[PDB]
RNA sequence: AUAAAUUUUUAAG
RNA sequence: GGAGGUCAACAUCAAGAACUGUGGGCCUUUGCCUAUAGAACUUAUAACGAACAUGGUUCUUGCCUUUUACCAGAAC
């Protein structure tokens, strides 16, 4: 939520979440669960701008494998169900 | 090579009770768990190297000191 | 006797060894009347002594207590920073 | 960079150490960061602290070689209580992100403009509002008034750089013209974040005199006018800068008042004296004592009081803070059954605890600091101290103590209590705090010192 | 600075047994004997040679009134500054003196006091190669630990007669407080335990 | 492997992502150099003052 | 323990010289 | 601790006594490529064996090394326990 | 010390340090930072 | 005896308001307090020309000089002061007026202004 | 698997 | 004559691990060699004090308008 106020993405929050992941698996579970919570429940609120922050912020997490990658499976593309 | 600091580690960690002595008589020797010639060994760069290769480390170093 | 001998009669000492002017001073007074760290330092020092000797006095008078005494001179010896002002004329005392 | 972090720290700590010399101190306890970092609109200096952070300390010998990373953090700057403070570099977007945004934005504006041209429409000026502040040329600059002239201004950068040579005063921003480049940054968010980083207006003003002026709410305070004069500053923050937790300093009671000074603060004496003049302290004391003597006069009926007589007070007792003596004394028509001592607001009392005849009152004024602004504790401390003591004289070993902070305009009373008093003293005091002419003479005069108007 | 050592002819202590008479013993080869003293850390070696010496010599300049009744043991054979501050013994140091046996015949003896730290075994090898017999000095409390085993194996390896000393008996009662019986049991356990590693003798 | 230079007050160490032998996500004081066409990031530019 | 991190001493550095291990980067 | 500008985690902090470390000859000797990192070399080593682990000491003193490892055992609990008694802490022999 | 000996000589009243043995020993644990700082301070004076 | 002095020793009794009354009575009998006159060190803003020795006070010169509260009061209430300055060459007193309505001074009795 | 804590004031000009 | 004294004076207390006297031989008294007698107090994780202050000069810093007063290390 704070990262969405910054008006532009910053490497700050990426390296923050990365250093926070590797310390304890509870933070693994934390970021995974929050990924599902965001993408599923909470996206409908954000304007197309803040989406530019989220997109890259999760991009840095996935591309370097911290996320991990298979957790992208939640996404499903259908005309019927998509936002 | 692992005993560089051992004694004081022990003697402090127990709050002065205890003692240690390191001595070399039987002249035992042992393999270093690495493989002496490998290109892919991981050079930790300021960390103690992982046990999979300690030998490629030690040799790649001694050869740098010698020449 | 050292104050008046110098010719200054308008600086009064109280009985706690605080040195206060009894008047507003013309300039040449302030010049004549600047007293150095010798005097003032010794003033502060006596002020300490008088202070302790007083605590024991009020013990002797019965006015205080047994234990309240010891707490008393403890309080002095720790709080001399606040109760005296010796720390002004030699700042070295700040170590103690 | 290690050295520039170290130099920011030394720099700020050095300027703070310059204001500290501005009075007399280096002392940490006198100057909690609320003093420096509260924005001017609340009366603090309003400096912008970039030096707290924590500074990577890693491995002097190796960092000459590898760039080991950050293995450790040395403490950047200090405090008594930590709190936290925001630091600028967080509130200014990094260059990367601004150039990227510049490229996407100017691409989008290229397209949209081609929409206005091809469809012969005009820019909605709302359709462009989303990106209005994005881009290194800062789209807003398109629409400034003077653009027709500015297109004939070229070579502005090199001119800016050679302004070094033709005039003395530096121009700290030599790399932009706010005309051509717009405005590349903003802060004001930082402002609010500091105010709530210190605990908000409610905790901040605990440090000031704001409660002494009598104003109930902050919002209506205009100050007076952007530079705060130095005197007005030391008054405004005085109950911190002067405080009883001071490490070393020499207690000196002011001339005719009961204020204590720790050490020597240069301005605080002149400002405080010019608040308390014409022996205003005595006038306060005798004012309150007198009015309580009237309210006791009217009530002789219910309380069975032979005589309410304010004694003849030794002239100095008002501002003598060591030992006090009874101002108003009481007398029993029939006789009185009093209770064990309590606070003013403690409800349950068994009035059959004691039986006495004479009661006495005291009014003990005190000008409080941010260390101890709590009264009731002070009042019970006094009352117990004296009533237990042999020296302090009272017509009977039963009485009531009435304390007041004139700095925070607060009060309380820790007495012995028999039926009928508390319902009197509560209401009556609640009037007196807003009543007496004297206390009103303060509350105007402090307003003269701090230069405050209540608008609206 | 470097060591602590006495340089004059007139300050050498006075040897109540008449040194001149000792040097005469040197003519008789059978008479003089070489004993080294070896044993693990803080077994009391050097402070034992102290007992021998200050028994022999009449007046030693190195005695403070303190160490003479000493709370702090006088350590005569220490001799190096580094070994004084380090608290340890480093370079081996001996002495030569004649002493009367229990039958009152006097014999000349060369003690070689070796260091006791197991990194300095290099200089116990010297004490073996020189000395004719070895006193192996043992702590009753510490018992015989592995280094003692190596001292008796090196002794019996070099064909050098052995004698054991059980030192630090004060630490037994005055600290551990063992009942009179239990101490004796402990001695049976040690003396029983050392014979185990001496194959040809008991 | 490095290519150093400095302009204005910025000092820049350019490492091509090739020869870094490892690619680690790094803080915001470090630029990513993006090719025109491939849209990749081939080099990190480390910045100091 | 002072391992070679920190300052030669905290006098002119105006800080408290308080150093603490970084929980951030370890593995 | 002072001469080497080192601290025991509970000990005092002093001044350098040799304020200039800044001089460094760029040379092959101590280069990383030539060093093997095993064990961190904590300070307590450098205070313990000052001449060994610590390159270029000055005005350093000899630490005194070791003592006998006191086994002392006493009873403050019962006054009527005897003076000589076999304490359960000891081994059974 | 004064205890093991059982004999000795008088020492001037201000020469018996009662509080030295407390700060020569380790700081312990539960103590807040404020007193640990004091142990360091006193040890510094002693060493000097 | 410090230039910045926090306290002043008072006699042990000293009813302060009583001293305000008795001192208020004392204020009439003294010569200095009642002088109706004043002495101030000041400057000459508009320069000068002396009308006796025709000496020139060139632009702005320190003087020990004399301020007087004027019986006039500008408008309904504004204070207006009259200053006097002695000439260096000759003994002569020149006076000022301060016009609050017209910020600049206007002067009289013994001097003229340069244009 | 961390337990690492600088200060602090008076006079004169 | 013994015990003492909150009595005094005069010696001595930091060094070749170290004191003093004396006998004998050589040089020519000193000094070297040899022989002999007596060595209180203080010293080895070094010192008269199982404790612990200040000052002067000279450098290095730290505060930072200047001087006292100072910040913390070193040598004498
Ligand atoms: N209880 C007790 N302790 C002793 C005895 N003898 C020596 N010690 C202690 O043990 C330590 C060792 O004594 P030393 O003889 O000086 O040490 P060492 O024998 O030289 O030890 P090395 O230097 O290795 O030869 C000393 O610090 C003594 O205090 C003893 O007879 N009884
Ligand atoms: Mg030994
Ligand atoms: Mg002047
Ligand atoms: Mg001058
Ligand atoms: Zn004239």
């Amino acid at each position: 939520k704070s990262s969405l106020q910054e008006s532009t993405f910053s490497k700050f929050y990426s390296i923050l979440s990365e250093r926070m992941i590797t310390f304890h698996r509870s933070w693994q579970t934390a970021y995974n669960e929050t990924f599902e919570q965001n993408y599923t429940q909470d996206i409908e609120d954000y304007e197309t701008d803040q989406l530019r922050i989220l997109g890259k912020f999760w991009g840095h997490l996935i591309s370097y494998e911290f996320l991990p990658m298979d957790c992208l499976k939640i996404i499903k593309l259908t005309e019927e169900e998509s936002c | 090579i692992e005993s560089a600091g051992f004694e004081t580690d022990l003697r402090l960690s127990t709050n002065g009770l205890g003692m240690c002595q390191l001595y070399f008589w039987h002249k035992i020797w042992r393999k270093v768990p690495g493989d002496v010639l490998d290109k892919d060994a991981f050079i930790p760069k300021l960390k103690p190297a992982p046990i999979n290769s300690l030998s490629r480390d030690f040799v790649m170093k001694t050869r740098r000191r010698k020449g | 006797l050292l104050i008046h001998r110098k010719g200054l009669t308008y600086l009064h000492l109280d009985y706690n060894f605080n040195l206060k002017p009894t008047k507003t001073l013309t300039t040449k007074e302030r010049k004549k009347s600047r007293l150095g760290n010798s005097f003032h330092l010794m003033r502060e020092l006596l002020k300490m002594m008088k202070l302790i000797v007083d605590t024991h006095v009020q013990f002797r008078l019965g006015n205080v207590d047994a234990f309240q005494l010891a707490d008393g001179i403890h309080y002095i010896l720790n709080h001399i920073g606040q109760l005296t002002g010796i720390y002004r004329y030699k700042y070295k005392v700040m170590h103690q | 960079t290690e050295p520039l972090l170290d130099i920011l720290v030394k720099g700020e700590t050095r300027i703070q150490n310059r204001v500290k010399l501005g009075l007399n101190s280096k002392m940490p306890t006198r100057f909690p960061p609320a003093v420096f970092y509260t924005p001017k609109e609340l009366g603090g200096l309003g400096m912008i602290s970039a030096s707290h952070i924590l500074i990577p300390a890693s491995d002097l010998s190796w960092s000459k070689q590898t760039d080991t990373g950050i293995t450790h953090f040395r403490a950047g700057m200090t405090h008594e209580d930590e709190k936290l403070i925001p630091t600028i570099f967080r509130y200014i977007t990094t260059w990367e992100n601004e150039f990227l945004d510049s490229q996407r934005v100017w691409a989008e504006y290229a397209t949209k403009r081609q929409e206005a041209i091809q469809q012969n429409r005009r820019l909605a000026f709302e359709e462009l509002e989303g990106s209005w502040d994005r881009g290194i040329p800062r789209i807003s600059t398109l629409f400034q008034r003077d653009r027709h002239t500015l297109a004939y201004d070229r070579g502005h950068r090199i001119r800016r750089e050679f302004k070094q040579y033709s005039l003395e005063r530096n121009s700290p921003f030599w790399w932009t013209n706010s005309h051509h480049d717009g405005k590349l940054w903003n802060l004001n968010a930082y402002r609010t974040d500091v105010i709530q980083a210190l605990g908000g207006i409610e905790t901040i003003l605990e440090h000031t005199l704001f409660k002494g002026t009598g104003f109930n709410s902050w919002e209506g305070l205009f100050w007076e006018k952007s530079q705060i004069p130095n005197r007005r500053f030391t008054l405004w923050w005085s109950p911190t800068i002067n405080r009883a937790n001071v490490y070393v300093g020499f207690l000196v009671q002011l001339d005719l008042t009961g204020i204590f000074l720790h050490g020597k603060i240069p301005t605080l004496k002149i400002s405080l004296i010019q608040i308390f003049r014409a022996h205003l302290w005595q006038k306060i004391h005798e004012s309150i004592v007198f009015d309580i003597c009237q309210i006791l006069d009217g009530e002789l009926d219910v309380l069975q009081i032979e005589s309410v007589t304010k004694e003849t007070v030794h002239p100095r007792k008002s501002y003598k803070m060591n030992s006090s003596a009874a101002d108003i004394t009481m007398e029993s028509v029939h006789e009185w059954e009093v209770s064990k001592p309590s606070l003013l607001h403690e409800t349950n009392d068994s009035f059959k605890g004691l039986i006495t005849n004479k009661m006495w009152f005291d009014v003990q004024l005190r000008y409080g600091d941010y260390d101890s602004h709590d009264i009731s504790r002070y009042v019970r401390a006094k009352f117990l101290d004296y009533t237990t003591d042999n020296v302090s004289m009272y017509p009977s070993p039963t009485g009531v103590m009435i304390g007041i902070d004139l700095a925070y305009n607060m009060y309380d009373a820790y007495g012995n209590w028999f039926n009928g008093l508390k319902p009197l003293i509560q209401n009556s005091m609640r009037t007196i705090m807003k009543a007496n002419p004297a206390l009103y003479v303060l509350r105007e005069r402090i307003r003269k010192g701090l230069q405050i108007y209540q608008s609206s | 600075e470097h060591t602590i050592f006495t340089q004059l002819k007139k300050n050498i202590p006075k040897t109540r047994y008449n040194r001149d008479y000792m040097l005469s013993m040197a003519n008789i080869p059978e008479r003089i004997i070489n004993v080294g003293v070896i044993g693990p850390l803080h077994s009391g070696k050097t402070s034992l040679m102290d007992l021998l010496v200050i028994d022999s010599h009449k007046r030693i300049p190195d005695m403070s009134k303190n160490v003479e009744l000493g709370w702090k043991p006088l350590r005569y054979l220490d001799n190096l500054k580094q070994e004084i501050d380090r608290g340890l013994s480093i370079k081996l140091n001996g002495s030569t003196l004649l002493c009367t046996d229990l039958e009152s015949k006097s014999r000349m003896i060369n003690f070689l006091d070796a260091p006791g730290h197991v990194n300095f075994m290099d200089e116990t090898a010297v004490a073996l190669a020189a000395s004719d017999l070895v006193l192996i000095v043992i702590d009753v409390v510490e018992g015989v630990t592995f280094v003692v085993e190596q001292l008796i194996k090196q002794s019996i390896k070099n064909n050098v007669a052995m004698c054991f000393v059980i030192n630090k008996l004060d630490r037994l009662i005055l600290d551990l407080k063992l009942p009179p019986m239990d101490a004796y049991l402990k001695l049976n356990h040690i003396i029983a335990n050392i014979n185990s590693f001496t194959k040809g003798n008991v | 492997p490095n290519l150093l230079f400095s302009m204005c007050g910025f000092e820049v160490r350019i490492l091509p992502r090739q020869r870094m032998e490892e690619v680690v996500s790094n803080d915001e004081g470090v630029w990513d150099l993006v090719d025109e066409r491939t849209k990749q990031r081939t080099a990190k530019a480390y910045l100091k003052v | 323990s002072y391992n070679g991190i920190g300052l030669k001493s905290a006098k002119g550095s105006s800080t408290s010289g308080h150093v603490q291990r970084s929980l951030a980067s370890n593995n | 601790g002072k001469a080497l500008n080192n601290a025991i985690p509970g000990g005092p902090k002093f001044e350098p006594l040799y304020p200039r470390e800044e001089e460094e000859d760029y040379n092959e000797f101590n280069s990383i490529d030539r060093v093997i990192f095993r064990v961190p070399i904590r300070s307590e080593y450098k205070v313990a064996f000052p001449h060994l682990y610590n390159s270029r000491p000055r005005s350093v003193r000899i630490p005194w090394y070791n003592n006998p490892v006191s086994c002392i055992i006493q009873n403050d609990e019962e006054y009527d326990t005897p003076a000589l008694f076999f304490d359960p802490s000891l081994n059974p022999i | 010390f004064p205890f093991n000996r059982t004999k000795g000589k008088m020492v001037r009243a201000q020469d018996v340090a009662l509080a030295k043995k407390w700060f020569l020993q380790h700081p312990d644990e539960e103590y807040p930072v404020k007193v640990k700082v004091s142990y360091q301070k006193l040890l510094k004076n002693y060493v000097l | 005896s410090e230039r910045k002095a926090i306290n002043k020793y008072y006699p042990p009794d000293y009813n302060p308001l009583e001293a305000e009354k008795l001192s208020r009575k004392m204020a009439k009998k003294l010569k200095t307090m009642n002088k109706s006159h004043a002495s101030i060190r000041l400057m000459t803003p508009f320069s000068m020309r002396c009308l006796e020795c025709n000496e020139y006070i060139p632009k702005s010169r320190k003087f020990n000089g004399k301020k007087e509260l004027l019986k006039e009061k500008y408008l309904d209430s504004i204070k207006i002061y009259r200053l006097t300055i002695s000439c260096p060459r000759c003994a002569n007193s020149i006076a000022f007026r301060t016009d609050p309505g017209n910020s600049d001074y206007v002067m009289e009795v013994g001097g003229v202004r340069n244009y």
